[PDB]
């Protein structure tokens, strides 16, 4: 069972994108997604009918389009993400205003139009001579196995517009940072001003985990998903650089798509039981310094089948205003449970579980 | 709709509506699913004859709001 | 500027197309497409003797479609004579009638020409025109043009030719680069073959504009995958007619190898070939003029290229190009048939930068003490620790010049990076030149607290110099500086996913 339904809407600036990106679409179709391709400017486009969502996932491969057709609007996409739909956005140097605005709502700041990421030290030998096609090292890749896949990846090619994550927003995920030498600026114009993105601050790919658990990924380069990069070999222009038979673009793309569409890292919370030790039912009120047993069950989605979760870092808290007691929940009998003695102070206490981990769904339980 | 049937009334088509109401009893017919009613005619219907009767039923909860949620301005 | 060809058959592309044609035969239509398509490209069939026998066995005398495919395939094959009965001759003539489609007329006329049977060309045209009046579709029109190419010149082909102007208007344009019909790639390739073949036989130059033909070929070659045998055969015919014809020969011009780093060799070589990648050895090339991007002024003019084998090479040792981008205008001359003979290419000249006379100094902020300066030169790293704190500031001065010429340089990227050794944090600053072109950088701890967040510690100091035109970008560890900010008067969010500290409750002691 997929948390997000197979219904997916694809927005393309040009129909030719499907042919150029055939490998990516075929890999997605093979997973059982039901893709529908419509032009981004097409008037008939609509996301909500009578309060229901026509599509579960949206992929916008329409970097250059200034405006969306029909009723699709930045407000509508924002509502869609709030509903729990997963959105994928691919950008380029021709980015129109709506894509920049959408990033602004999500806390990811795209650079101005016509700018490109410039790396004079790691640019691929195949580059046109503008040093804008950068060979991104796997070192910058985020250390999250669930999002990017456990397997190692070869260097990946990126060519596109850099973006900067807003510090104020905690939820922003720096999936792939640029090189230390990389920066975002207009190549033709001299750098009088401070760069919009400099060094590792520059972000090529970033992700967002919403409070409702909706997942959105913003990619600086549409070309990264293109079949051309997937098959092309990579060798850095600088001397002494090895030549790799294949890039890691294809493998990385597959891992990211799974994460966005709730194919990995999905967790659910089942029934929680609390009662006095030796009792099978919860008393209406507990006495001071009584001993109680707390039990909760958590599950993980693997291959579409729910299974007992293996997480070992779960911590329980007993809180009134501030946490009086915090302890780890032991894994016993397929359930997480602990026994502890209540504090000597009476009040309206609440049991809390706040197992929030990188790349996994955020679980909160209060009784 | 059988679950949602609040009431069933049958009366013969005649001026004497007060007396034309027919007695109806819930009955189960063997081998066929669904609720059935047996209606007793005022006079037996002989071969080749016809009579006109009026059947009235009221159902409850059969209208469902769509969309489920509306704002103050929005209609129902 | 004239439109340059954007799509064509490369040396790899032509070979792949030949392979696409060279497939096992399954039907008479398959044999016609593969054999004729190879013949148009000039390729041959290894088993041509077997191919002729295959046509002979599958040829049905009572079916028009078989007759057309067998006749064309046999004609492409050398010496492939096939027996034809008198009844077959009657069937082909009967097929050409007002009550039969233009496609049927095309098959019958082509079959008669391939076998060599006599035909009443004027009568065939009369039937073809009458049907064509109702059959105004693009496919019917293209077939009519091919039929005229087979009909004798004595026939009034002018009526058929007039459709060519109508079709060109009917073409759909993707905007300045491509022209094709709605029916897709197959119709365009057949139409180009029909127009060139008909016009060549008639003896009149095609009315289509040279620029429009360039767009049409670009549409045909926009997709390099031909799934069906028919698609390969049509494209092969279109390429063959374009490659050699009496009026228009497309001249493809592209630079050989990367011109971005041309400074190493200072030689420019241009490939000149037709649409099939066959070099136009008979052409001559000249560099009409060369201009500087910075000022747009010409630096060289009217300098002829020399044919060296396939490529055309121009030597410019005499001229010492300065760092920057230059645009070269080149024209192809010779045969009048050439179209799109003029192409513009962009070449880039690179240089290397040398950093010299960098002085690293620390100065007392109050200026009571004269500045202390330690001379350094790249790549030799500075020795000893330099202190920047509430009392002493730190500064860097360096000069960037071209090694070869010694002129002042202003690299696009010139950044100073301070990396905290323990934390791994990186801080990047942008250095700017003064009036004298000597770069100056100053670090003031009190002001810079916001940039560093007042984070004290040892920072490795790096100089980053790079530009698109610079052959050698430099990332140098100039020195190590320790920055001590004023002690803070007085963070856990980043531990978003970690175990919190264990908390226990202290129960009250019994009395
Ligand atoms: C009327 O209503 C009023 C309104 O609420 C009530 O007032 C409230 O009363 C409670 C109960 O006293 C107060 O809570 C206690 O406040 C103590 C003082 O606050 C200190 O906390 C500051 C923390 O600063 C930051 O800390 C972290 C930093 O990341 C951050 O999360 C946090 O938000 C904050 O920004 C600290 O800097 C200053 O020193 C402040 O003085 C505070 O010390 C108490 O913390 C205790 O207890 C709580 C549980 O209540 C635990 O969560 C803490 O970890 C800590 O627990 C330790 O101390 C307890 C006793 O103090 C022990 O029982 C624990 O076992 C544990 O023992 C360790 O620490 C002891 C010393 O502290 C050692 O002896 C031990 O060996 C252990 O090391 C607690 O928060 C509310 O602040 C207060 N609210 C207000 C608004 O005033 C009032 O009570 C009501 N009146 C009546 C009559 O009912």
């Amino acid at each position: 069972v997929c948390a997000s339904g197979p219904r997916t809407l694809v927005l393309l600036d040009n129909l030719n994108v499907r042919e150029t990106h055939s490998l990516f679409f075929r890999s997605l179709k093979d997973r059982g997604f039901e893709l529908t391709f419509k032009t981004a400017d097409d008037p008939s486009l609509s996301l909500i009918k009578y309060g229901e969502f026509l599509y579960d996932n949206l992929i916008i491969f329409s970097p250059s389009v200034e405006d969306f057709g029909g009723n699709i609007n930045v407000e509508t996409i924002s509502a869609f993400i709030d509903g729990g739909g997963s959105v994928l956005v691919a950008a380029s140097s021709d980015i129109g205003d709506p894509l920049r605005e959408l990033g602004s709502e999500c806390g990811i700041e795209f650079d101005e139009e016509k700018t490109a990421v410039i790396d004079h030290h790691n640019y691929d030998i195949s580059d046109l001579g503008q040093h804008t096609l950068i060979v991104a090292d796997t070192e910058n890749l985020l250390k999250a196995p669930t999002i990017v896949g456990k397997s190692s990846l070869n260097p990946i090619l990126f060519r596109g517009v850099g973006m900067v994550a807003d510090p104020d927003n905690p939820l922003v995920l720096d999936i792939l940072t640029g090189s230390s030498t990389s920066y975002s600026f207009f190549p033709d114009k001299p750098i009088t001003q401070y760069p919009h993105a400099v060094g590792k601050n520059t972000l090529l790919i970033a992700g967002l985990q919403a409070r409702n658990n909706a997942r959105v990924i913003f990619s600086g380069s549409l070309d990264f998903f293109s079949d051309s990069f997937f098959n092309s070999a990579v060798q850095k222009a600088a001397p002494g650089s090895q030549r790799y038979s294949q890039t890691g673009n294809y493998e990385l793309a597959v891992a990211l798509s799974r994460w966005v569409f709730k194919e990995e890292g999905v967790l659910r919370v089942g029934p929680v039981s609390h009662h006095r030790v030796g009792e099978t039912a919860p008393p209406n009120a507990y006495t001071v310094t009584d001993l109680v047993e707390y039990s909760i069950v958590i599950q993980q989605l693997s291959n579409g089948k729910w299974v007992p979760f293996d997480g070992d870092d779960i911590q329980l808290e007993f809180v009134r205003i501030d946490p009086f007691v915090r302890t780890f929940l032991k894994k016993k009998g397929g359930k997480y449970s602990v026994q502890f003695k209540l504090p000597d102070v009476y009040g309206v206490f609440q049991f809390k579980v706040d197992y929030n981990r990188l790349g996994y769904t955020h679980l909160y339980s209060s009784t | 709709l059988e679950a949602r049937l609040a009431h069933l009334g049958v009366q013969v088509k005649g001026e004497d509506e007060e007396e034309n109401n027919l007695e109806v009893r819930e009955t189960k017919i063997k081998g066929k699913s669904g609720r059935f009613f047996t209606v007793k005619l005022p006079v037996a219907l002989d071969p080749g004859a016809k009579i006109s009767v009026i059947v009235e039923t009221v159902y409850t909860h059969v209208l469902h709001p769509y969309p489920t949620q509306i704002t103050q301005s929005e209609k129902q | 500027w004239a439109l340059t060809p954007t799509h064509y058959l490369t040396k790899h592309d032509v070979e792949r197309l030949k392979a696409s044609l060279d497939r096992p035969f399954t039907n008479l239509e398959s044999a016609f497409y593969s054999i004729v398509g190879l013949s148009s490209l000039g390729a041959q069939v290894p088993d041509a003797k077997k191919a002729c026998t295959y046509i002979r066995s599958n040829l049905d005398p009572s079916n028009v479609d078989s007759l057309f495919y067998a006749a064309q395939a046999s004609q492409a094959l050398s010496g492939c004579e096939i027996s034809i009965s008198n009844e077959t001759k009657d069937l082909l003539l009967a097929a050409v009638s007002e009550d039969s489609s233009v496609t049927q007329i095309y098959h019958a006329v082509a079959a008669l020409s391939g076998f060599g049977l006599p035909l009443a060309s004027q009568e065939a045209l009369s039937a073809l025109t009458a049907r064509l009046s109702k059959e105004e579709t693009v496919l019917a029109t293209v077939q009519a043009l091919q039929t005229a190419s087979h009909l004798s010149q004595q026939a009034d082909l002018r009526s058929i030719v007039e459709e060519i102007e109508d079709l060109v208007a009917r073409l759909d344009e993707l905007g300045g680069v491509y022209l094709q019909f709605e029916e897709g790639l197959e119709t365009t390739a057949l139409f180009v073959a029909a127009t060139y073949k008909l016009m060549d036989h008639v003896g009149t130059e095609p009315s289509i504009k040279e620029d429009q033909v360039i767009q049409l070929m670009n549409a045909i070659f926009s997709k390099k995958n031909f799934e069906s045998l028919s698609e390969a055969f049509s494209v092969a015919s279109a390429a063959a007619v374009l490659s050699h014809n009496r009026y228009h020969v497309p001249v493809v011009v592209v630079p050989e190898g990367s011109a971005s780093d041309t400074h190493e060799q200072a030689i420019l070589r241009l490939q000149v070939t037709n649409v099939l990648s066959q070099p136009l050895t008979q052409a001559t090339v000249k560099l009409e003029h060369a201009k500087s991007v910075a000022s747009r002024a010409t630096v060289l003019q009217k300098t002829s290229f020399t044919p060296v084998g396939d490529v055309f090479e121009l030597n410019f040792m005499n001229v010492k190009f300065s760092s920057g981008y230059y645009d070269f205008l080149v024209e192809v001359e010779g045969d009048n048939r050439y179209i799109a003979n003029t192409v513009e290419l962009r070449v880039k000249i690179s240089t290397e930068v040398g950093i010299t006379n960098v002085d690293l100094s620390t100065v007392d902020k109050d200026q009571s003490i004269a500045p202390k300066t330690t001379r350094v030169t790249y790549p030799a790293k500075a020795k000893g620790t330099f202190i920047a704190d509430s009392h002493q500031n730190f500064a860097l001065f360096f000069q960037l010049v071209d090694v070869n010429t010694g002129a002042e340089l202003t690299p696009h990227q010139t950044f100073v990076r301070l990396h905290n050794q323990k934390t791994g944090q990186e801080v990047v600053f942008v250095a700017e030149p003064d009036n004298k072109n000597v770069y100056k950088f100053e670090l003031d701890t009190s002001e810079r607290k916001i940039e560093f967040d007042s984070a004290s510690g040892t920072y490795t100091l790096y100089l980053i110099i790079g530009d698109a035109t610079l052959k050698n970008p430099i990332l140098w560890n100039v020195a190590d500086v320790v920055i001590k900010f004023p002690e803070e008067e007085a963070v856990l969010s980043q531990n978003l996913f970690t175990p919190k500290q264990e908390i226990q409750h202290l129960f009250r002691e019994p009395e």
